[PDB]
RNA sequence: AGUAGAAACAAGGCC
RNA sequence: GGCCUGCU
């Protein structure tokens, strides 16, 4: 007899074993090497799906634009980009229609965020490409280099403290003749008007790995930080005006996600009567970013905000008119190897526009011949359509005012449709009295998203009767069935600390038992192999083991030394008290009541060496990058203890030449503590204002010397002291 | 405007005294000598340190004067004398010991 | 008459003054009064404050000029002159340490005689009513209010003036200075009255220069400017435009619907080429194991002492020679390596105590068993473009082999039950609750029905493995170290026993990327002649080190030992990944207790116990010649911890592809079973994604046969 | 005395003298969050992979002078090489157990005190009373409900002045609470955290968390309390129901 | 050789 | 041969 888990679809439905069909127990695909293969074929399969569009050429920046709006009309099911300008106002001016009042109220928020933003939020970002240096840094990091080049050359409005200045300065220097940046080998170097376009037009292009679910490798891009902020409020309006209509499913979670799924469902079915027979679709959008032109979004945005003030329209416009110019940075490069003389080499991207083609394939050599025309400065024009959905807020906008077009107000027919639209992904329940009203009703569903550059992937798709459809790896059969394997990655040692990875771990599984429908014997194992793989990473074992480690000596003279050695924490070879029924609980607190007051004492020291809280922002909070979706954050509950220390950093920033990048660190971080030191507020509450350090710090040493004295250990010899050391300080500043 | 006039000064004996008054239509006495410079007397009591115990400034405030009492005059006090107050000056008298 | 603040007053408080301008961020040129009279505002804050200090008495000591001393109190401290925050800081800190109560609006000074506040304001009006204004606006106050004015008065509620008479002369002298000063200048045309209280702004988003142009370029194909699209848009209103286009659009842009039956489905291609080769980092099927029987924990002990007295536990051995080479490499090193080991063994054996970890030499047998030095160096492109063979690295699609009958066999096997338990599980808190005593007696029956099975052996092997090879690759990165492969069971007797399968040599493992390769050359024990399926091990060398003696009926076998020897790699994800197989066990037994949920919430009853002892019930999980076979719940999690092991173990690309473009149509299939009128737009595409991702994993292909398997059983 | 002497020894030196002139205080937030490290894209990764070298993990420069160099056997608990970009120095694990066997005593009676939101949960379970096992189909339907079983009915930023002036009493500025509910929980969490000597930041952060109300959507099936939604995965399952009642009940 | 798979590792750089 | 780094 011959083994075949398959075969067990003969008795389980698919659905109720599905978790057996994802092989989430193995290393995931990463890539090696360079992107910038995928980079050239991403940019032109983009631009041949929209060949029939026109050509123009830019007089700022140069480079060729493809503009595909209004082009001919699609005669075939391939991909297209040709969206029509009048079909998408129309479709907005019904979706307005439908939910009057929407458009009015969302930019009346958005207008009032905008005037009050700050420009810190900008700092809440991950990677970003800085343009001073031509690579990606921390958000906070990028936005320090562009402010202080951008104070050297003279745009100091950011001053003000508010990103609607921030971004009135970065328009500003797009009409400057010459500005000045720094490279360290520090030289000068002066960018004239159209390079420093470029720099600011262009983003950087990476290769995305951990991507389960697929066989080939694909691009992703990063923004510079001139146009993040336009990003982030064009974002915050979608986000505004997806939250009020309940088509959308892309601001809110998973569980939310699949109460919306089941209440369309519901409505569609129930509401159809015997006659009426119903079909769910669950598709896929082929190439949904390639075929979205941000020409449309600024149409969008125009429409969204009619009878606005034109200053709010303008700053909500400049995003998509600098998406529409913007350009892609090729990528690391390609490395060539030579066997007879048995050496590699690595060539920049930004060589790819001279260098000859005979060290390429056939395959690349081709990419490399179709996308040289459009290679300005070392980077590609990529003007006809969105890379890795920036603006994936405002694409969901689009698809559920497609999604609502189909209200039977609009379809003037007996068929009609509806559903839920996340982007990339839809699920559509299609309504018709016959089996030929449902086909003429997903014609011309499929027809009018044609007309609006969007594209159903047909070898993706599949449609059948309502009760079984699939969405987002959500498999619903007459109601959601748990997977349990999507989350499977989660339920190792997160990575962040000893008590951060245990409480993480421990509500991993909490949780999973309440949305995934873990089972209790399942999380009780679920729990032991947890605890063995923490023991066995963190090298703190029972105890009462002679497993010799690094940590084996001093763990096992405390486990001596302690009397009641049941209170001792996992992280220091003591016994594990947790069950299901404590899966809700820190360590330290599940074990308080055991421990000796010594060690309790010890364990948990304010003042311990370890322990380093930055902000209130970073107390708590772990950034986990789930399996199959977007990088999260998690809320774990755990005290501050000896085992709360920050791991090591990486250390090699040593041998580069931005090595100054430390020292400037340390010195930030220096001042940063002093200052924290002169106002504890300066980690829960940002301090604002438009003074300078000193000044802050040295008037505070004067009060708070004589007040601590008016009461305290000061005494007159020491204020006086202060008082003049604040005068030697004062004329310190002075020269 | 605001101006100021002295009165007193003239021909006056070595170790003798004179008294010079200004009237305005802080306060001070100043004085000038060829060779040398704009040299300070005394202010309204604080006093320069070659001419201490020597001359004495006072004030009345009712009749708008001011009062240098000048007493064992010396050679080198042959001067043109000035008042000033606090940006404005008067147009000086000559002391000539 | 800006000129006046140029000339009389001095900078300190011009600038000071300069920064309360920008602080409420109005512009200076458009009014200047205010800054001329908040100005002389801070002018009386100060010579009030100044020249006023105090000593541990009360009585403040009044000096026109601070001497050198410890004696430089000052009487009165400031509080304008500062940022509104600091201003409130000080505010705080005040209330906070003198325990008096918090104003609302800002005052201007604090003293300690009378231990309060002080709000200077010095208007153009007369005081008796400014003074009482400004009393109404601050609520029930008892910080003491002093105001002058230019007339020459003076005020104060209680008849409270709180220091000496001779700086108030001070104050009004200045006042008048003031005064008969603009009298030379000539303000009084407004200054009595120039500020009413002003407070609005227009927030100003100007599109213009180069970013307009670039707005002109951002528009459909026929408009020219932003301005005329913005006007097109704002007079657009719909006039049913989207179903003129519908109907001029071409018919052929359509979503056809082609239904889905019994006869529609094809069984999948599989690629044909060479039989498929082996890729486990460790033998699964042929391993051999040399025992102790030591009392000892999986952690507990030393590695290599175990190993050694393993190893001395079996007698018999030879002198290796070559049985099967790698048709690839160098066979001798593989021979001298293995002689090299077992010498260095001995060698170990015979000092004085074993060492936890080992260093071997670097010979140049394990040099090019590990490759050493073979990374060609790295040079700059200015001096290497004339070499012809200079081109990229070799990138193109895996080459192609047919799937091998050897992998569902070692699958089978897998599946089997054992003589040992191979799971010793932690310690959890006492249960306490009844569902904590029921979810403990499933996890009993379910550790009892997979501790004996071969892929729980599998997943210790594998654990053990990567985290001893991960270890020592963080730790000796520079220098070949040894490494037995060890595992501890427990016999059914109850004995715990240890189990050397063999060992590892791991080299050079300077690993910077999550992608770099770490080298390493294994040898395990084997009873398998590789003369039976070679083509099984084309990456393997085989040689032939001795003869064992198991106790049969058939006289004694005295069978042959072979040693089973490669070059193998992984990185460190592949380690990371590895050295997680234990979740294994959670996905399989996570399955089986959905499974029996499901059935229990039928039958308002746990539904475990009969499940596991009655074995009535069967489930589908594989195919015979006679048919298709059920069995057990057991053999189901057996199964499944078995699938899950294989595909922690085979992990690759095609994997994760197959699965998707494999479930896609397993619903497609399940909805036509289930009588759902199913259909399709381009099944053919889905064909092609699906077939695509069979390329050379023997895994992916096998489950390529299952699910061919599973359509010809299913749709019937 | 010593914070002004640090300023100005900071001061002393040109580089960090221009640092502290040209930077305003509105940028303190940019440049505290300044730094050359990435945030981590697989963090289990190289735990697992750190934490087999020796001196993995980092502690202020004062270990030196707490924590011998080297234990009993002569095992190296710390080392004086700074990290990358900050003046702590990287130490072994050991100095961590270390610190938990010899390192320094304190009284840690009033951290029940300070993290009253966690032995809140353990007092509630530790009183409980669990009841029979019901085995029957569980309708599971999805519900916004709040997790926090302690929220003061106040919002983040209602509640934030409050914490403020329980803990920065000098920094609230304008604000001066009218509410008298903030009123009385200002006055109890004042005196009863009146010197407490954890950190400012853990204590605002554990203020904010017991008292700002949260809400999360979640599948239930009956509850729907506060104190009954903390254990929501140990009362109801798929198919089987665990009757419970918290100690606070 | 080996790992791996649309590009890489099989140490890097600095003296 | 000596020393530096391991996500920069």
């Amino acid at each position: 007899m011959d083994v075949n888990p398959t075969l067990l679809f003969l008795k389980v439905p698919a659905q109720n074993a599905i978790s057996t069909t994802f092989p989430y127990t193995g290393d995931p695909p990463y890539s090696h090497g360079t992107g910038t293969g995928y980079t050239m074929d991403t940019v032109n399969r983009t631009h041949q799906y929209s060949e029939k569009g026109r050509w123009t050429t830019n007089t700022e920046t140069g480079a060729p634009q493809l503009n595909p709006i209004d082009g001919p009309l699609p005669e075939d099911n391939e991909p297209s980009g040709y969206a029509q300008t009048d079909c998408v106002l129309e479709a907005m001016a019904f979706l307005e229609e439908s939910h009057p009042g929407i458009f009015e109220n969302s930019c009346l928020e958005t207008m009032e965020v905008v005037q009050q933003t700050r420009v810190d939020k900008l700092t809440q970002g991950r990677q970003t490409y800085d343009w001073t240096l031509n690579r990606n840094q921390p958000a906070a990091t990028a936005l320090a280099n562009t402010i202080e080049v951008f104070r050297s050359n003279g745009l100091t409005a950011n001053e003000s403290g508010r990103l609607i200045d921030f971004l009135k300065d970065v328009m500003e220097s797009m009409d400057k003749e010459e500005m000045e940046i720094t490279t360290h080998f520090k030289k000068k170097q002066r960018l004239n008007k159209r390079s420093y376009l470029i720099r600011a037009l262009t983003l950087n292009t990476m290769t995305k790995d951990a991507e389960r679910g697929k066989l080939k490798r694909r691009a992703i891009a990063t923004p510079g930080m001139q146009i993040r902020g336009f990003v982030y409020f064009v974002e915050t309006l979608a986000r505004s005006i997806c939250e009020k209509l309940e088509q959308s499913g892309l601001p809110v979670g998973g569980n939310e996600k699949k109460a919306k799924l089941a209440n369309v469902v519901r409505k569609m079915m129930t509401n159809s009567q015997d006659t009426e027979l119903s079909f769910t679709i669950t598709g896929d959008n082929t190439k949904w970013n390639e075929n979205q032109n941000p020409r449309m979004f600024l149409a969008m945005i125009t429409y969204i905000t009619r009878n606005q003030p034109e200053w709010f329209r303008n700053v909500l416009s400049i995003a998509p008119i600098m998406f529409s110019n913007k350009m892609a940075r090729l990528g690391k490069g390609y490395m060539f190897e030579s066997k007879s003389m048995k050496l590699r080499t690595q060539i920049p991207a930004e060589m790819l526009a001279s260098i000859d083609l005979k060290y390429f394939n056939d395959s690349t050599r081709k990419k490399i011949e179709k996308i040289r025309p459009l290679l300005i400065d070392g980077t590609a024009s990529l003007s006809p359509g969105m890379m890795m959905g920036m603006f994936n807020m405002l694409s969901t906008v689009l698809g559920v005012s497609i999604l609502n077009l189909g209200q039977k107000r609009y379809t003037k027919t007996t068929y009609w449709w509806d559903g839920l639209q996340s982007s990339d992904d839809f699920a559509l329940i299609v309504n018709a009295p016959n089996h030929e009203g449902i086909q003429a009703g997903v014609d011309r569903f499929y027809r009018t998203c044609k007309l609006l550059g969007i594209n159903m992937s047909k070898k993706k798709s599949y449609i059948n009767r309502t009760g079984t459809f699939e969405f987002t790896s959500f498999f619903y059969r007459y109601g959601f069935v748990a997977n349990f394997s999507m989350e499977l990655p989660s339920f190792g040692v997160s990575g962040i600390n000893e008590s951060a990875d245990m409480s993480i771990g421990v509500t991993v599984i909490k949780n999973n038992m309440i949305n995934n429908d873990l089972g209790p014997a399942t999380a009780q194992m679920a729990l032991q192999l947890f605890i063995k793989d923490y023991r066995y990473t963190y090298r703190c074992h029972r105890g009462d083991t002679q497993i010799q480690t690094r940590r084996s000596f001093e763990i096992k003279k405390l486990w001596e030394q302690t009397r009641s050695k049941a209170g001792l924490l996992v992280s220091d070879g003591g016994p594990n008290l947790y069950n299901i029924r404590n899966l809700h609980i820190p360590e330290v607190c599940l074990k308080w009541e055991l421990m000796d007051e010594d060690y309790q004492g010890r364990l948990c020291n304010p003042l311990n060496p370890f322990v380093s809280h930055k902000e209130i922002e970073s107390v708590n909070n772990a950034v986990m990058m789930p399996a199959h979706g977007p990088a999260k954050n998690m809320e774990y509950d755990a005290v501050a203890t000896t085992h709360s220390w920050i791991p090591k950093r990486n250390r090699s920033i040593l041998n580069t030449s931005q090595r100054g990048i430390l020292e400037d660190e340390q010195m930030y971080q220096k001042c940063c503590n002093l200052f924290e030191k002169f106002f504890p507020s300066s980690s829960y509450r940002r301090p604002v204002g438009i003074s300078s350090m000193v000044e802050a710090m040295v008037s505070r040493a004067r009060i708070d010397a004589r007040i601590d004295f008016e009461s305290g250990r000061i005494k007159k010899e020491e204020f006086a002291e202060i008082m003049k050391i604040c005068s030697t300080i004062e004329e310190l500043r002075r020269q | 405007q605001v101006q100021l006039q002295e009165s007193g000064g003239g021909l006056v004996q070595a170790g003798d005294s004179l008294r010079l008054s200004c009237a305005a239509s802080i306060m001070a006495w100043f004085r000038q000598t060829p060779g040398k410079e704009r040299e300070l007397v005394a202010r309204l009591q604080y006093y320069r340190d070659s001419v201490k115990g020597r001359f004495t400034l006072s004030r009345d405030n009712a009749k708008n004067t001011l009062y240098l009492q000048m007493n064992s005059l010396k050679p080198e006090d042959t001067a043109v004398y000035y008042c000033a107050f606090t940006d404005y000056w008067g147009q000086g008298t000559q002391v000539t010991v | 008459m800006e000129d006046f603040v140029r000339q009389c007053f001095n900078p300190m408080i011009v600038e000071l003054a300069e920064k309360a301008m920008k602080e409420y961020g109005e512009d200076l040129k458009i009014e200047t009064n205010k800054f001329a009279a908040i100005c002389t505002h801070l002018e009386v804050c100060f010579m009030y404050s100044d020249f006023h200090f105090i000593n541990e008495r009360g009585e403040s000591i009044i000096v026109e000029s601070g001497d050198p001393n410890a004696l430089l109190k000052h009487r009165f401290e400031i509080i304008e002159g500062r940022d509104r925050t600091m201003a409130w800081t000080v505010v705080n800190s005040i209330c906070n340490t003198t325990g008096a109560e918090k104003p609302k609006f800002l005052p201007d000074l604090y003293d300690y005689k009378e231990n309060r506040f002080i709000e200077i304001g010095v208007t153009r009006r007369e005081v008796h009513i400014y003074y009482l204004e400004k009393a109404n606006k601050i609520k029930s106050e008892k910080t003491h209010i002093h105001i002058f004015s230019f007339t020459g008065e003076e005020m104060a509620t209680k008849a409270d003036y709180t220091l000496d008479e001779e700086s108030r002369a001070r104050i009004k002298t200045r006042l008048f200075t003031i005064r008969q000063e603009m009298a030379s200048r000539g303000l009084w045309d407004s200054f009595r009255q120039s500020e009413r209280g002003e407070e609005t702004i227009e927030e100003r988003f100007e599109i213009t220069g180069t970013m307009r142009r670039l707005a002109d370029q951002s528009l459909p194909p026929n408009f020219s400017s932003l301005e005329n699209f913005r006007a097109y848009v704002d007079g657009f209103e719909p006039n049913g435009y989207i179903e003129g286009k519908l109907s001029q659009m071409s018919k052929e842009v359509n979503a056809r619907i082609e239904p889905f039956l019994k006869t529609t489905p094809r069984p999948l291609r599989l690629p044909d080429g060479p039989p498929c080769s082996q890729r486990s980092k460790f033998l699964l099927m042929d391993a051999l194991k040399l025992s102790i029987e030591d009392p000892s924990h999986e952690g507990e002990g030393i590695p290599l002492y175990d190993a050694i007295k393993c190893m001395r536990t079996f007698f018999g051995w030879k002198e290796p020679n070559v049985v099967k080479p790698h048709e690839k490499g160098i066979n001798p090193n593989y021979l001298l390596a293995w002689k090299q080991v077992l010498a260095e063994l001995q060698d170990i054996e015979n000092e004085e105590k074993i060492p936890k970890t080992k260093n071997m030499k670097k010979t140049s047998q394990l040099k090019w068993a590990l490759g050493e030095n073979m990374a060609p160096e790295k040079v700059d492109f200015d001096d290497c473009k004339d070499v012809s063979d200079l081109k990229q690295y070799d990138s193109d699609e895996p080459e192609l082999r047919s799937l091998a009958s050897w992998i569902q066999s070692e699958f089978n096997k897998a599946c089997e039950l054992t003589d040992s338990s191979w799971i010793e599980l932690d310690e959890i808190g006492e249960d306490v609750a009844p569902i904590e005593h029921i979810a403990s007696m499933r996890r009993n029956y379910f550790t009892a029905e997979v501790s004996h099975c071969r892929a729980t052996e599998y997943i210790m092997k594998g654990v053990y493995i990567n985290t001893a090879l991960l270890n020592a690759s963080c730790a000796a990165m520079d220098d070949f170290q040894l490494i037995p492969m060890i595992s501890k069971c427990r016999t059914k007797e109850g004995r715990r026993k240890t189990n050397l399968y063999g060992f590892i040599i791991k080299g050079r493992s300077h690993l910077r990327n999550d992608t770099d390769v770490v080298n390493f050359v294994s040898m395990e024990f084997s009873l398998t002649d590789p003369r039976l399926e070679p083509h099984k091990w084309e990456k393997y060398c085989v040689l032939e080190i001795g003869d064992m003696l198991l106790r049969s009926a058939i006289g004694q076998v005295s069978r042959p030992m072979f040693l089973y020897v490669r070059t193998n790699g992984t990185s460190k994800i592949k380690m990371k990944w590895g050295m997680e197989m234990r979740r294994c066990l959670l996905q399989s037994l996570q399955q089986i207790e959905s499974m029996i949920e499901a059935e229990s919430s039928v039958k308002e009853k746990d539904m475990t116990k009969e499940f596991f002892e009655n074995k009535s019930e069967t489930w589908p999980i594989g195919e015979s010649p006679k048919g298709v076979e059920e069995g057990s719940i057991g053999k189901v999690c057996r199964t499944l911890l078995a699938k899950s092991v294989f595909n922690s173990l085979y992990a690759s690309p095609q994997l994760e592809g197959f699965s998707a473009e494999s479930r896609k149509l397993l619903l497609i299939v399940q909805a036509l079973r289930d009588n759902l009128e199913p259909g399709t737009f381009d099944l053919g595409g889905l064909y092609e994604a699906i077939e695509e991702c069979l390329i050379n994993d023997p895994w992916v292909l096998l489950n390529a046969s299952w699910f061919n398997s599973f359509l010809t059983h299913a749709l019937r | 005395m010593e914070r002004i002497k640090e300023l100005r020894d900071l001061m002393s030196q040109s580089r960090t003298r221009e640092i502290l002139t040209k930077t305003t205080v509105d940028h303190m937030a940019i440049i505290k969050k300044y730094t050359s490290g990435r945030q981590e894209k697989n963090p289990a990764l190289r735990m697992k992979w750190m934490m087999a070298m020796k001196y993995p993990i980092t502690a202020d420069k004062r270990i030196m002078e707490m924590i011998p160099e080297r234990n009993e056997q002569g095992q190296t608990l710390w080392s004086k090489t700074n990290d990358a970009g900050s003046d702590r120095v990287m130490v072994s694990p050991l100095a961590v157990t270390w610190w938990n066997r010899n390192g320094p005593t304190t009284s840690a009676v009033h951290y029940p005190k300070i993290y009253k939101t966690y032995f809140e949960k353990v007092e509630r379970l530790k009183h409980g009373t669990f009841g029979p096992v019901h085995f029957r189909n569980q309708v599971k339907i999805r519900r916004r409900v709040d997790i926090n079983p302690g929220h003061a009915d106040l919002s983040a930023k209602e509640a934030q002045d409050v914490i403020m002036e329980v803990v920065f009493p000098n920094e609230v500025g304008a604000r001066i609470l009218t509410s008298e509910s903030q009123l009385t929980i200002t006055k109890e969490k004042k005196e009863e955290l009146q010197d407490c000597k954890i950190s400012p930041l853990m204590v605002a952060y554990m203020l904010e968390r017991e008292l700002v109300r949260k809400t999360r959507f979640l599948p239930v099936a009956g509850g729907t309390s506060s104190v009954y939604i903390e254990v929501l995965h140990l009362t109801q399952g798929t198919c089987w129901e665990q009757m419970y009642t918290p100690g606070g009940e």
